[PDB]
């Protein structure tokens, strides 16, 4: 009975795993709109080295 | 960017004209003014009356 009630906590444990992904989805995906940021950026200083 | 150095380019190439047409019509004015022709006063309004 015990060993049935067992099983159970895997899938607890798999639904944790399932979990983090969602942080690594999100951690990462940040990053893509990080270097959008920073090389639009860099997109400005093509602009003002068009402006010199 | 490179529309903003265009309509730059286009405003100079413009402006430029505008005091070139004013040091032209004072010219022009003064010219006119050294002209003492009455008998251009004559013809020219014998030139409408020939119009009217």
């Amino acid at each position: 009975d015990l060993a049935d009630a067992q099983a159970q906590v895997k899938q607890e444990l798999d639904a944790a795993k399932a979990q983090a992904a969602q942080l690594i989805e999100q951690a990462n995906r940040r990053a893509a709109q990080l270097i959008e940021e920073a090389r639009t950026q860099a997109a400005a200083e093509g602009e003002r080295i068009r402006q010199q | 960017a490179k529309e903003a150095v265009d309509q730059e380019i286009n405003s100079a190439r413009e402006e430029l004209r505008q005091q070139v047409a004013a040091l032209a019509v004072t010219g022009a004015e003064k010219i006119l003014n050294q002209q003492v022709d009455a008998e251009a006063h004559n013809a020219m309004l014998s030139q409408l009356a020939a119009k009217l």
